């Protein structure tokens, strides 16, 4: 547990990358289609893409992204947190 | 200070309209100026 | 007044300005009134009535500035000699040696005219700690770091390498490398492990800063 | 042959370029940190031209009457003139102008203007001129302490690494030199005032879309 | 918030306020 750095010491940048973003979309829309709960109101959606799009939306994926320095610390940095650009 | 200010401008106003519009503008943007302040 | 004359006179007191240009870049005192030495004073001073370029007397020593002994505690004096005879003999290499020893100098400027002797440059690294380095002479008439092309370096002390190792978090062995026979490594005196700053001009960002290490 | 040899090189999360066994090539991809698509050329106005045209261009005096402001340009340029601290500012600003008019003479010896950089920022002026109705024919109520002090902010908040030490510091400054240049040769006092006639509204918003649209331009870490 | 109500309630409140009126319709 070394590795790991505080959250004071985090100099990472705050937005998220595209490859993030496909990532997260892609374990989110697999989930779902292995029924898994939804944390939204659908309304009348039948894709687990769109869904996972309309959580991302309002930020309520409950996933954390491990960032690997090339020394082999890492830095955690939840999605509610990350900046999406639109 | 705006009051000493408002009080010329507005004289110079009331005693020469015939100015050129451009004096006349720059003057009413200069109140404007003030009374913003 | 053979044309020859002149010419290896002229030839000899730009090795000895571009050397002075050399000393005074590794961080020791020279002044700039000493580097522009107009070429008229330099045949009053070491010229023979015969016009004999008189190397035996440009023989000098020269200290660190503040600023060097701050940045590097352990740098000391330096000497610097020439040699008269055309292939330098290994009497006269002993008697070098003999010479830095007794003035406990730490590092010494040996400049030779032609060739040297292979016994002659055995006695080179047998004087621990000093540092006997050669410049062969026509090699020294033009200053390489004034090219266009070659951009400024600076030698970084033991802390600024600990610093950049540390917030890089790096191993030694992932920078780039400099050899040591390198022209601007000599020029310096750099050692094996040793880490040389580069500043340079860029199309995208205007200046730009990398580092290696000397391998 | 070219692609089996560079295969396996990475931008990592320390904005370092380096290659399979941690060897940096570069510490900063591109000396700049910028994608490769959001570059567009534009022309760096302070390296050519003649010091006449560069006097008369960018050089603002309250208290001589050759190089003064139009008071029919500015709102409040009757009480303006005369002062003193708004003279030590534009002062501070033209020895700014010509320290960078020297940096990029010494740069690109060859005189040539139009060089590779980030955000459109004509563009943008040009946006923020058709989307309020800016009328050149009234006096606008800008600031000079305004102008001034909000472009030294917007360059203060222009982030590509975000470090703490020294180091980092001094490589951010160095990444980010020549598009400060293009910033502070198209931002200035007269350029404002006489040339483009923004407003207060106009100004804050050409501000926030460079600083927006300057912020997605960086490299996205795990690009091969 | 009751310190706006405080304010509103001298009457130069009210003469700056019609006299910015006066000059908005001077404009």
């Amino acid at each position: 547990k070394e590795k790991a750095i505080p959250k004071d010491q985090r100099a990472t940048t705050p937005y998220m990358t595209k490859y993030e973003r496909a990532r997260i979309l892609g374990t989110r829309a697999l989930q779902i289609s292995m029924n898994a709960p939804v944390f939204v109101d659908l309304e009348g959606e039948t894709d687990p893409l769109r869904i996972a799009m309309k959580e991302l939306a309002e930020k309520k994926i409950p996933l954390v992204i491990r960032r690997y320095l090339p020394d082999g610390s890492f830095e955690d940095w939840s999605v509610e947190e990350l900046i999406v650009d639109l | 200070e705006f009051i000493p200010h408002i009080f010329y401008s507005l004289h110079q106003i009331r005693k020469d309209p015939n100015n050129l519009s451009n004096q006349l503008e720059t003057l009413t943007g200069s109140i404007r100026h003030r009374l913003k302040l | 007044m053979d044309q020859e004359n002149e010419r290896n006179i002229s030839r000899l007191w730009r090795a000895f300005r571009t050397v002075k240009e050399m000393v005074k870049d590794r961080g020791y005192f020279i002044t700039q009134e000493e580097v522009e030495l107009p070429l008229e004073d330099f045949k009053a001073k070491y010229c023979d009535s015969m016009g004999r370029p008189q190397r035996k007397m440009m023989s000098f020593q020269a200290n660190p500035t503040e600023e060097s002994i701050s940045k590097f505690p352990d740098m000391g004096s330096l000497w610097v000699e020439f040699c008269d005879e055309p292939s330098v003999g290994v009497k006269t290499m002993k008697t070098f040696v003999i010479h830095i020893q007794e003035k406990n100098f730490q590092t010494g400027i040996f400049v030779y005219q032609n060739n040297i002797t292979p016994s002659a440059m055995k006695l080179v690294p047998s004087i621990p700690p000093a540092t006997i380095e050669t410049f062969n002479e026509a090699a020294l008439v033009v200053n390489i770091t004034h090219h266009e092309l070659v951009p400024k370096h600076i030698r970084l002390s033991s802390d600024e390498k600990r610093e950049l190792l540390k917030r890089y978090r790096l191993k030694e062995s992932q920078l780039p490398r400099i050899q040591r026979a390198d022209p601007v490594a000599l020029y310096l005196g750099l050692k094996r492990g040793e880490v040389v700053k580069i500043i340079r001009k860029s199309e995208t960002s205007g200046r730009y800063a990398s580092y290696r290490i000397c391998m | 042959r070219l692609v089996k040899a560079l295969e396996d090189i990475m931008v990592h999360y320390d904005n370092t370029t380096r290659n399979s066994l941690g060897n940096v090539i570069q510490f900063i991809y591109g000396e700049d940190g910028m994608d490769a698509a959001h570059i567009e050329k534009q022309s760096l106005d302070t390296i050519g031209g003649s010091d006449a045209a560069f006097e008369k261009r960018y050089r603002v005096d309250l208290l001589n009457t050759d190089h003064t402001l139009d008071p029919s340009l500015l709102e409040s340029g009757s009480e303006i003139l005369g002062d003193l601290k708004l003279q030590v500012l534009l002062d501070e600003e033209y020895k700014q102008l010509v320290k960078d008019r020297k940096f990029l003479r010494e740069v690109f010896v060859d005189g040539e203007a139009n060089w590779p950089l980030p955000v459109n920022i004509r563009r943008i002026i040009q946006n923020a001129q058709q989307t309020f109705h800016i009328d050149h024919t009234k006096p606008s109520d800008l600031t000079i302490k305004d102008i001034v002090l909000g472009v030294k902010d917007l360059q203060e908040n222009l982030l590509v690494l975000r470090g703490k030490n020294e180091i980092i510091q001094n490589a951010q400054r160095d990444a980010v030199t020549l598009f400060c240049c293009l910033l502070r040769s198209r931002l200035a006092t007269r350029r404002v005032l006489q040339e483009y006639r923004l407003t207060k509204q106009a100004f804050d918003w050409v501000l926030s879309n460079i600083e927006a649209q300057f912020l997605r331009s960086v490299v996205h870490p795990g690009e091969m | 918030t009751n310190s706006e109500d405080k304010l509103s309630k001298v009457q130069l409140y009210e003469d700056l306020c019609r006299y910015e009126d006066t000059l908005s319709k001077l404009v």
